[PDB]
């Protein structure tokens, strides 16, 4: 009834990338605890505002889970990522998108 | 049949302080969400055109109702007890009930709380049952719960009794959906492991439903036992994700292949070839 959990922060395409065609990216937060969480999808660093997300759920385990997502162009040189905040985090936690 | 076996409906109530408490509530089917709650309107949203299943307006409105006078007097009474409770401000409750159909047909019910994100209490046959997590505070809380009047009743009515018709209702209405078949994509991609001459391969797999998919890295007929699954990631419009990784040394990449099967794809399983040298 009181143990935190920090947010796991997962970053993904849908498609395999491939620069100038549009994909979608995708932010999976999960494994975290209390709920309240701020999160945001950044595009060279800048607040991408198209984004929708998944209401609230929780695992087996009681950890909540959310999912980000928006349309996306891939470049060779654009830099995305997943900026999330909880009370766990001193500051925003930032995951950069690697299509590996 | 295929995909989803349960219904459920989840609650999470955030407990500011003495005078301030936000309830969130949806209803899902596994893991594909059908109904959100709106605390604008103490309504439900009916997320595809099937969602009320065999259910009719009526009956489905009588629910809405419990369930909003439900989550007004649950932060209320909390409010009240909390003080009775020796309970320490912000706190977050957490519950799940519903129903699942198992394989004979029998359909099993479930409600389970938390505290804290730790199990606190469940609902077992018709009866409160305290976790042991949740120490003297659960047990205190069964003894209170079952003096209202009323609550238990509509508990168990709920859960053993219109949970299962609803279920198997609603299953019944989105089955277009529920049980459609929708083939993956998958691709290859390679990067530096931690020991020496060492490679990490990839499998991706990703746009496949229903959940159930079998990935595996293999050598000809052989399927290589290292393989390790990463965890099943949702993507939006009900489609998941799932990367298939294996470790190798540098001169024994050569020969490997990921083979992917899944309902969807007709017995025709996907197969990708790992080539050397740069060649993809
Ligand atoms: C929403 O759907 C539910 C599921 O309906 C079925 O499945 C879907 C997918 C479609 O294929 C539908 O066509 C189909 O009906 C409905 O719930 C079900 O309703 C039926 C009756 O329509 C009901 O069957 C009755 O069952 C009892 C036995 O039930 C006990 O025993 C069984 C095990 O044997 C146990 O599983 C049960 O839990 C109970 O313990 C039986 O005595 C009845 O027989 C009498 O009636 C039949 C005519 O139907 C007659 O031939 C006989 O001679 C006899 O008189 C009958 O077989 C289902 O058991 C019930 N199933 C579930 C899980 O509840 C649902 O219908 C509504 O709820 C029902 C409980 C009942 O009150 C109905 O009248 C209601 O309309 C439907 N709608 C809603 C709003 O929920
Ligand atoms: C620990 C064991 C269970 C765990 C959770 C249970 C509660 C948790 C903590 C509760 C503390 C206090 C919370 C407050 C509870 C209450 O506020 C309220 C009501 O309150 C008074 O109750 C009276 C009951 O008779 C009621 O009377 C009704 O009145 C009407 C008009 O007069 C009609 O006439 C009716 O016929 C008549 O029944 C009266 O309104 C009302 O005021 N909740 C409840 O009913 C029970 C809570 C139910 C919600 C949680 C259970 C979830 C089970 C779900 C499985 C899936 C659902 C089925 C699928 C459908 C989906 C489309
Ligand atoms: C179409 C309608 C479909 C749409 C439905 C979507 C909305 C659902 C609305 C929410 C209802 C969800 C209920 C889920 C199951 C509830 C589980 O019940 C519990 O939560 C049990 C409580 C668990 C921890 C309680 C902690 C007790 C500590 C508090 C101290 C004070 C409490 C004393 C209370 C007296
Ligand atoms: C209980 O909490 C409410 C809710 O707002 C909280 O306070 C905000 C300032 C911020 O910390 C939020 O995250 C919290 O949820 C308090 O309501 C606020 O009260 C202050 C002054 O009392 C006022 O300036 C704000 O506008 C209010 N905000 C809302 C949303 O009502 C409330 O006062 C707290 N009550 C007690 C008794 O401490
Ligand atoms: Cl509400
Ligand atoms: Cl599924
Ligand atoms: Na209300």
């Amino acid at each position: 009834p009181k143990i935190q959990r920090t947010p796991k922060i997962q970053v993904y395409s849908r498609h395999p990338a491939e620069n100038g065609k549009s994909n979608f990216l995708n932010c999976y937060v999960s494994g975290f605890h209390p709920s309240d969480i701020e999160v945001d999808l950044l595009k060279n660093g800048e607040r991408i505002e198209k984004v929708e997300h998944s209401d609230l759920s929780f695992s087996k385990d009681w950890s909540f889970y959310l999912l980000y997502y928006t349309e996306f162009t891939p470049t060779e040189k654009d830099e995305y990522a997943c900026r999330v905040n909880h009370v766990t985090l001193s500051q925003p936690k930032i995951v950069k998108w690697d299509r590996d | 049949f295929q995909g989803p076996t349960s219904f459920h409906v989840i609650q999470t109530s955030s407990f500011t302080n003495s005078t301030w408490a936000q309830t969130q509530g949806s209803g899902w089917l596994d893991d594909l969400q059908i109904h959100g709650w709106d605390s604008d309107s103490g309504t439900a949203i009916f997320l595809k055109p099937w969602s009320k299943g065999n259910f009719s307006d009526k009956e489905v409105a009588e629910l809405e109702e419990i369930f909003r006078v439900y989550i007004f007097g649950f932060a209320r009474e909390v409010q009240d007890f909390a003080g009775d409770f020796q309970m320490k401000y912000p706190f977050e409750i957490q519950g799940i009930a519903g129903c699942e159909l198992h394989s004979g047909g029998a359909i099993v019910s479930f409600l389970r709380g938390a505290l804290g994100g730790l199990d606190f209490l469940s609902v077992k046959n018709a009866s409160c049952v305290p976790s042991p997590e949740g120490g003297s505070r659960a047990q205190k809380f069964c003894a209170l719960i079952i003096q209202y009047q009323g609550i238990m009743e509509t508990v168990r009515i709920l859960l053993y009794e219109t949970c299962p018709r609803y279920l198997l209702g609603v299953l019944n209405a989105g089955k277009a959906d529920l049980q459609r078949q929708v083939k993956p994509e998958a691709w290859l991609s390679s990067g530096p492991s931690p020991g020496p001459g060492r490679l990490q391969l990839v499998c991706h797999v990703s746009g496949f439903y229903p959940k159930p998919v079998w990935v595996m890295w293999m050598r000809g007929e052989q399927e290589q036992q290292g393989t390790q699954l990463g965890d099943i990631l949702p993507n939006a419009n009900w489609t998941w994700y799932l990367r298939a990784t294996l470790d190798v040394a540098d001169g024994e990449a050569a020969g490997l292949s990921c083979r992917v099967k899944h309902s969807s794809l007709e017995g025709q399983d996907i197969i990708l070839y790992w080539r050397g040298s740069g060649l993809n």
